[PDB]
């Protein structure tokens, strides 16, 4: 069936948010730096990988107001083993009601995509805001575009979409506004 | 790779 249940009473009216994960929210490498923000063990057929990740400027004041405004969804290409334990360290508000990772997307012409018709949401109820095109090929309409970061810290993304954000979670069809 | 290839 769907990759997410019913919404919870309280999100019901609420628009539903894909918000990706990697380059979008934060990055993380495995080459070593001093300033990360988490360092998380990946075990990888048997050896121990650490993954340094650096969070996006921002991303707290955003994930928190989203949280609050939508029906917040972590939707991401990467594995659990990675992405679980950053949302957890991630996400102290509770802003993400379920979380996908690379099994629940669908791979067509060698790229992972996030097929938003899997999720059993009114497509005009729901937005999705990742770092990278390819992510959103099905759904070009819902999209809502946010530039890929690696390290820049002097980078407000984040901060600038929130009023954009503010004004969309009023809206009864996003593609009133997304044009569609 | 574990992370968004
Ligand atoms: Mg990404």
């Amino acid at each position: 069936q769907y990759l997410l249940p019913e919404a919870k009473a309280q999100d019901s009216d609420k628009i539903c948010v894909v918000i990706n994960l990697d380059e979008t929210l934060v990055h993380s490498s495995f080459k070593p730096v001093n300033n990360a923000d988490f360092i998380i063990p990946v075990e990888i057929d048997g050896v121990v990988h650490q993954v340094y990740v650096l969070k996006r400027p921002h991303v707290d004041e955003f994930l928190q107001r989203m949280g609050e405004l939508f029906e917040c969804v972590l939707f991401t290409a990467s594995l659990a083993k990675y992405a679980d334990p950053v949302a957890d360290l991630l996400d102290k508000w509770g802003a993400f009601r379920a979380r996908l990772f690379r099994e629940s997307c669908v791979f067509h012409r060698g790229n992972y995509v996030k097929d938003l018709s899997r999720l059993g949401r009114d497509l005009r109820r729901v937005l999705i805001l990742d770092n990278s095109p390819a992510s959103y090929v099905f759904h070009p309409d819902n999209a809502v575009p946010v530039a890929s970061w690696f390290d820049n810290m002097s980078d407000t993304e984040l901060h600038d979409l929130l009023p954009f954000f503010e004004q969309l979670s009023r809206v009864d069809d996003v593609y009133s506004v997304l044009r569609q | 790779s574990p992370t968004s290839p």
